[PDB]
């Protein structure tokens, strides 16, 4: 039993005969005669400015690139040729005679493993089916020889869940309980009571006389709930700043005492105003702790 | 049991040798000791389990010597204990593991509606079966044993005497033929 | 083809109004079973009925036995 | 006319090992995966139980082919079974049976019985029906009618008394049997310790689920018994660990709650084989094992469902 990327049994392949997602995985299929199928363009935006896997098999050699700028470059309808490609970079393949998509099964034994860590939403084809990986949870039959004859998708239908239960292809009659139905929360609920009680910075910021500067006033904020979006979203301040805290984090956090001294200073020397700070404002007047907590 | 050897209970690998190869003394032994009790946890759940599971066998096992002592080697009464219907008799034969008893019953099969009647009124007496029980056809009387019908006809041999007719509820009548007086008449 | 009994709620199985021996126990008195062909739910049946031909003077007595 | 109480079946649970351990949350539930197959084994063990509590309500009650039924004709020679016979007007229950069902008072659930307390009835009303116009021949065949009067003169020649002995004694010998029965009515309608017997089954079923529930409450040395709160708090290296000391915990409650089940549940089953033995002997048939069926020499049985 193995939880890997796979393809859904019975999923709806996407036919072509343009540019498409990768969304997480990519299998790809192609029924091919005259080879027209030679490679394969990989990446974010497959334009310059950003790195492109590009990998081309012509005619003798396997040319595979991450470019200028490069960063690696490795070198090397009957045909039903089926490819797995998952991110590093990892690519499985397969070829059958075949004589539209066949029934039956066969594993796709690996072929190659680029360490490249490239970030890839989309990819195209160098002139066949394309199909989707998802996270499942496959139950795979490994025979006498260590091929993999038969597999279960666990989660196509009831019977799949059962017989991955069991770890066992064959169930005899009766009950199983298989799983546990749970109905899922479709939303959620904040509630707390009314928003009263909010510290008065309307005696500190909407007061009337901005005291002296060494003689700076100190009233106290505490046992309220204070309203920390005001001071810092007015656009009226042309300073606001913090030197221990974030200050886009002051509304969820709680103190023990909040103080609040305010002071009338020259503008040039308001940058004297911070932890660690040096001049008359700084020392002779007023003088923050280096590792002062608060605001400014 | 042996799956749960590749659990890491929380270790960095559930493989030992990993964890040596991988590791100095100091962590190894925490990383170690997290397998210990995740295996040792298993081991007890295990021979619990166990011990549990074998004390319903020896159960069962009391249960089928006792079988085979009151079936088997003798023929049992209590009902069915050795099958439905009548125990005649039980073979046992061995199977892996345990036992299989073949127990032949006796079955009644085809059975009739007959009238019947507690006792019989004589001569201002009552008669009761010895064994058996009164049955009729619907014209004559006869006594029967109970578990197949064999009617015999009514004789002081079959029955006994008890009484007189006026206590029992629902007495009935008819000669009661007594073997004897044909040869004192003879 | 849904079907809500006191076990729970049974998807896929077709309720039914006659009794059978329990095939497969659901619980509550349900059971189910495979029988073109589905699966069918149903109250179990206990056994089928009889009435003992009771009577004051009334006796059945076997006339023949089978061994088994 | 003496009374047996013998316990049958437990509650069928079931618990959602992931819910109880790691209830409603993903960090508890992937650092769960890595105690391997715990989980799926206590469930096991449950549902052997639950199946097993089915099949030993099976086998006590289940021992009769067909459901037999009282005549409308209700001449039984004189007794009066009236009060253990069906009650068509209410749960088609007798008067005794329904003196009985009175007097017995998160990730859990809880399964219901296969055979419903119905159904229950139905077999003990049809092995009573047997008994009462067959004997003990609807246990060993076909059932064959009998007077009852005259079923009751074997099973005194089955104790060794002759049956002239009954029939010359046959009123005195319904009124005592019927009084007897008045008599059980008013020993059970009285006093309720009478059912401690199955009482007491229940009691302990529900003692180990409240306990097995309070155990959510406990810290096991991590910082909180809410999962929440030391998730919501701690950074993921150290709530890590705290979820380990509470996963441990837990799934150690689990265990314990499981083990005493399945030891309990041997003892119901031991209990259970009991009384489908006597089922078998003393109401099917008539006992010559010595105080297997009451105290005194075994005349009948006649079996009556409970809690
Ligand atoms: C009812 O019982 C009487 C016994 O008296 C049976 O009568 C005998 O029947 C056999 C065969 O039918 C004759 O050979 C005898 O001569 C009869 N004897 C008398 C006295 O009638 C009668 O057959 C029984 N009824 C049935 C249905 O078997
Ligand atoms: C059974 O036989 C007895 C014979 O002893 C019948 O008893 C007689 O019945 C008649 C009328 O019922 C009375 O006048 C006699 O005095 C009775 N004699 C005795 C000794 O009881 C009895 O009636 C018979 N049963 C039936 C149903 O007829
Ligand atoms: C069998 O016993 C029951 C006792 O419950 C008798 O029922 C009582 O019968 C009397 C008179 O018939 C009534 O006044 C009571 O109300 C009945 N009580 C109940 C609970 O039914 C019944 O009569 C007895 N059977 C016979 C034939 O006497
Ligand atoms: C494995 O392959 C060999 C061919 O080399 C074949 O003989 C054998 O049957 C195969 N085993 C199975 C189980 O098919
Ligand atoms: C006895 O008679 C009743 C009805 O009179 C009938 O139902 C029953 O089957 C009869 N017994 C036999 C063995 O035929
Ligand atoms: C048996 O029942 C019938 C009902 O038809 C009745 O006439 C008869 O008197 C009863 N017999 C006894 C002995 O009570
Ligand atoms: C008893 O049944 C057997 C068949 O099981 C039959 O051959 C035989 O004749 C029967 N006996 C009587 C007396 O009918």
């Amino acid at each position: 039993s193995t939880q890997d990327l796979f393809l859904p049994f019975f999923s709806n392949v996407t036919w072509f005969h343009p540019v498409l997602p990768f969304n997480d995985g990519v299998y790809f299929a192609s029924t091919e005669k005259s080879n027209i199928i030679r490679g394969w363009i990989f990446g974010t935006t497959l334009d310059s400015k950003t790195q492109s896997l590009l990998i081309v098999n012509n005619a003798t050699n396997v040319v595979i690139k991450v470019c200028n700028n490069c960063t690696f470059e490795y070198v090397s309808f009957k045909n039903l040729r089926e490819f797995v490609f998952k991110n590093y970079f990892k690519i499985y393949s397969k070829h059958t005679p075949i004589n539209d998509l066949p029934q039956g099964f066969s594993a796709l034994e690996p072929l190659v493993d680029l360490p490249i860590g490239i970030n890839i939403t989309r990819f195209q084809t160098l002139l066949y089916y394309v199909g989707y990986l998802q996270p499942r949870t496959f139950l795979l039959k490994y025979n006498e020889n260590g091929t993999i004859t038969d597999a279960v998708d666990c989660a196509l239908d009831p019977l799949s869940e059962t017989k991955c239960t069991l770890k066992s292809f064959t169930v005899e009659k009766g009950i199983y309980q298989t799983s546990n139905f749970r109905v899922q929360p479709t939303e959620s609920i904040v509630r707390f009571p009314n928003i009263t009680n909010l510290c008065p910075f309307g005696e500190v910021f909407n007061a009337t006389r901005f005291a002296s500067v060494y003689a700076w006033n100190r009233k106290r904020i505490s046992n309220c709930v204070a309203d920390y979006s005001v001071l810092y979203n007015s656009a009226s301040f042309s300073t606001f700043k913090c030197y221990g805290v974030s200050p886009t984090k002051l509304n969820d956090l709680c103190f023990t005492n909040v103080y609040a001294d305010s002071f009338v200073i020259r503008g040039d020397e308001v940058r004297q105003i911070a932890p660690g700070q040096t001049g008359k404002i700084a020392d002779y007047n007023y003088k923050l702790p280096d590792d002062f907590t608060g605001c400014v | 049991l042996v799956k749960q050897l590749s659990s890491n209970f929380g270790a960095i690998s559930s493989v030992l040798n990993d964890i040596l190869s991988r590791l100095d003394k100091p962590e190894a032994e925490v990383q170690i000791d997290r397998l210990i009790t995740g295996r040792l946890q298993s081991l007890q759940t295990y021979v619990t389990q166990q011990l549990i599971r074998a004390a319903e066998i020896r159960a069962s096992a009391n249960l089928a010597a006792t079988k085979m002592s009151e079936c088997v080697l003798g023929q049992s009464k209590r009902v069915d204990f050795c099958g439905k219907g009548y125990h005649l008799m039980s073979f046992p034969q061995s199977a892996p593991h345990g036992v299989v008893f073949l127990h032949v019953t006796y079955v009644p099969a085809q059975e009739k509606n007959f009238t019947t009647a507690p006792a019989i009124c004589h001569d201002g007496k009552a008669h009761f079966p010895r064994e058996g029980v009164f049955v009729s056809n619907g014209t004559h009387w006869f006594v029967t044993q109970r578990n197949f019908y064999e009617p015999q006809i009514i004789t002081t041999d079959n029955t006994f005497v008890s009484g007189n007719c006026d206590v029992v509820i629902g007495i009935v009548n008819n000669t009661v033929y007594d073997p004897l007086q044909p040869e004192l008449d003879s | 083809n849904v079907f809500q009994t006191r076990a729970g709620c049974l998807i896929g199985a077709e309720h039914v109004n006659n009794s059978y021996e329990c095939d497969i126990p659901i619980g509550a008195g349900i059971c189910a079973s495979y029988q073109s062909q589905s699966i069918i739910a149903y109250t179990m049946s206990l056994g089928a009925e009889n009435s003992v031909a009771y009577s004051n003077n009334s006796i059945a007595i076997p006339t023949n036995f089978t061994i088994s | 006319v003496t009374t047996e109480i013998l316990p049958v079946s437990m509650t069928k649970t079931s618990v959602d090992c992931t819910m109880y351990i790691c209830g409603d949350s993903t960090e508890c539930s992937n650092l769960l995966l890595q105690y391997g197959s715990f989980c799926t084994q206590l469930n096991r063990a449950l549902t052997g139980i639950a199946v097993e509590q089915d099949k030993n309500t099976q086998e006590v009650f289940a021992q009769v082919k067909q459901i037999y039924k009282t005549p409308p004709i209700k001449d039984f020679g004189g007794f009066n079974f009236s009060q253990i016979l069906p009650d068509p007007s209410k749960s088609k229950r007798s008067f005794i049976e329904d003196l009985l069902f009175n007097k017995v008072t998160n990730g859990l659930t809880v399964l219901p019985p296969l055979l419903t307390d119905e159904m229950i009835a139905q077999y003990t009303s049809a092995l009573l029906a047997g008994t009462i116009t067959s004997g003990w021949t609807f246990g060993a065949g076909p059932a064959l009618q009998i007077p009852f009067a005259m079923q009751m003169a074997y099973r005194f020649n089955g104790i060794g008394v002759t049956q002239n002995v009954l029939y010359e004694n046959q009123k005195l010998i319904a009124n005592q049997f019927n009084s007897a029965i008045g008599k059980i009515q008013d020993s059970l309608s009285s006093t309720p310790s009478a059912l401690g017997k199955l009482q007491d089954v229940v009691n302990q079923n529900a003692q180990a689920l409240n306990t097995l529930v309070k155990q959510l409450s406990s810290n096991f040395g991590a910082i909180s018994s809410v999962l929440n709160d030391i998730l919501s708090r701690l950074d993921k290296p150290e709530a890590e660990v705290q979820i380990d000391r509470l996963i441990t915990g837990r799934l150690q409650s689990l265990q314990t709650y499981v083990t005493q089940q399945l030891i309990r549940a041997a003892e119901i089953r031991a209990s259970a084989n009991l009384a489908a033995t006597k089922m078998s002997e003393c109401v099917l048939g008539q006992s010559k094992r010595v105080d297997f069926c009451g105290k005194g020499y075994h005349l009948m049985s006649f079996p009556q469902s409970a809690p």
